[PDB]
């Protein structure tokens, strides 16, 4: 359960995202398909070539998809019903990598916010993209 | 192959500037608040109530330190982990039965903890050869049989 | 030794008192609606936007019979259970990529199926012999070779 | 999260509980030990022949502690602080036997109270059962 506290420092992290949404968005998905290259066979169509065009534009699709979720905190599921089905249903990617997502971006933020991404911080932001995660692979709650 | 010489490279040399203490008291502390269950591991270690008492807890801060000079054995020998880890896989399965994911979930913290100490320096080629070290590292402190 | 014939018993005699149409319908339904996430693997069997859309949808009552038609081929041959779900397990697994809890999520729910239906007949020694055959079945749906 | 409706969803089903909690508590663990023998090497000390003294006396301290986190199912932690740090911080019980120990009583529950057991409720009292292995296994929430 996301209480007030996860709340205003998954906000506060965001303020210092917001207005870099493509770059971090764009390190995110690089250091995802580099570190993991298993993630890469969802995007057989795409020009993976480590910092192409289509790998910074569907980061921005990506981290935008997250900060809408940060305006929607208080009910996810609802600002996300739609993303849900195509991972869930259509796509049916498998739930591991949604970790190794959230995982690739804590790193993208540690680089460029250390301080910011206290303990208590990084408890909060990770409970929120867990909190994405699940919307995003379909649960009873 | 382990790993490539490329990789090695990103290891050894991130390796060198690495201040055990620092780096793995930040990474131990970080793993119990932010995975609270795994504090059930450590019983004898005193107070771990709160983030702030886990952060000043000098059993956290010593012990921390231990577990990255072990990471410190791997490096040393990349192509040999295993046999490294052996003795401390029967410690942490046929001893103290910790589940394996945890060892995932510390490769996780130390990573982020890494990042957040080299910056731009950690890119994500020298990060791709860190998630291999720590991997290497979770699985061979996972032994089923011998 | 796989069974033992005490377990034999248990598992032929509960099998030949068992209705595959309603008991098959019935756990595939429930499935559904308790693991929600089963779901995706559930594209085209129309409508499971509800648990009253899934207990009336048709499509799911007649895949909820064959499933358990299969629990029958396991009866039929305790002792060979693995070689009997060989081409399941390709299709549960390389085919249709199944999470392998999830056949445990689906053994689950047959037994408390099984429970709800036979009464204080499930006894505990039944159930532990039913255990063992949804937990082989389970098993043998996932192979990582050949 | 446990909604309004899994709320009622289990206090229906402990209405039918009550009354019982020595007779499907010491059924609960028969099940439990007899389905899955190695969760009785957490009891060595036990006289566990199938239907003991032990057991049904252990049987009612489990069911009972159930019942309290039926009462304060608002604030289930809490009412289970106690209970948490034996079986996480002392005991260090293996979190899987939790979800086995949460089966073998719907098992019970659906021998004795089958309709009740319908899918919306059967779905209510594993979210609310889930809710207390976490607390009893320690969880940042
Ligand atoms: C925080 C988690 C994630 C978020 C917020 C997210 C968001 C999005 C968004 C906004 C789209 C564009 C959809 C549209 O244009 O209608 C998309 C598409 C897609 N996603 Fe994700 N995603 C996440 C995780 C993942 C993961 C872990 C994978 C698997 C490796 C994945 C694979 C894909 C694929 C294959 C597409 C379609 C891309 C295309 O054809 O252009 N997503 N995602
Ligand atoms: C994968 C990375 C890990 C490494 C390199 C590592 C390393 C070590 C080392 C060197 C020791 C011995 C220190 C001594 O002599 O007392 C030790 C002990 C111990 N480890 Fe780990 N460890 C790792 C992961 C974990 C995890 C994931 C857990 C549990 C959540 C854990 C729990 C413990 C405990 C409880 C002890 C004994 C504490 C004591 O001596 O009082 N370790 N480990
Ligand atoms: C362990 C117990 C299980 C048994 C005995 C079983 C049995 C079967 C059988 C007999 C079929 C073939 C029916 C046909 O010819 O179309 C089938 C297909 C299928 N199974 Fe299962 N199954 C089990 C578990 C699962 C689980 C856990 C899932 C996923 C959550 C699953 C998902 C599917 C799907 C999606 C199909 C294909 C559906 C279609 O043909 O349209 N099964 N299974
Ligand atoms: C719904 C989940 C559970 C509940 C509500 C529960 C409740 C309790 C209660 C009330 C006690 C008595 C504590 C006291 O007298 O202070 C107890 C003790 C104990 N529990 Fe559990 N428990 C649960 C799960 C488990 C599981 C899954 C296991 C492992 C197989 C387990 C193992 C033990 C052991 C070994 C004791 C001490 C018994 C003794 O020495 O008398 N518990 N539990």
């Amino acid at each position: 359960v996301l209480s007030p506290g996860d709340k205003a420092n998954v906000k506060t992290v965001w303020s210092k995202v917001s207005g870099h949404v493509e770059d971090y968005g764009a390190e995110t998905l690089e250091r995802l398909f580099r570190v993991y290259p298993s993630t890469k066979t969802y995007f057989p169509h795409f020009d993976l070539h480590h910092d192409s065009a289509q790998i910074r534009t569907h980061g921005k699709k990506v981290l935008t998809a997250i900060g809408e979720a940060v305006s929607h905190i208080d009910d996810i599921a609802s600002a996300l019903s739609k993303l849900s089905d195509l991972h869930a249903q259509t796509l049916r990617v498998d739930p591991v990598n949604f970790k190794l997502l959230s995982h690739s971006f804590l790193v993208v933020l540690a680089v460029h916010a250390p301080s910011l991404l206290t303990p208590e911080v990084h408890v909060s932001l990770d409970k929120f993209l867990v909190a994405v995660s699940n919307v995003l692979t379909s649960k009873y709650r | 192959s382990d790993f490539t010489q490329e990789e090695r490279q990103f290891i050894v040399n991130l390796w060198g500037r690495v201040d055990v203490e620092q780096i793995g008291a930040e990474a131990l502390a970080r793993l119990l608040i932010v995975y609270p269950w795994t504090q059930r591991f450590f019983s004898s270690f005193g107070n771990l109530s709160s983030p702030s008492a886990i952060l000043h807890n000098a059993k956290v801060h010593a012990h921390g330190k231990k577990v990255l000079t072990s990471f410190g054995e791997a490096v040393k020998n990349l192509d040999q982990i295993k046999q490294t880890f052996a003795q401390l896989s029967e410690l942490h399965s046929d001893k103290l039965h910790v589940d394996p994911e945890n060892f995932k979930l510390l490769g996780n913290i130390l990573i982020i903890v890494l990042a957040a100490h080299f910056g731009k320096d950690f890119t994500p080629a020298s990060q791709a050869a860190w998630q291999k070290l720590v991997s290497a590292v979770a699985h061979a402190l996972a032994l089923r049989y011998h």
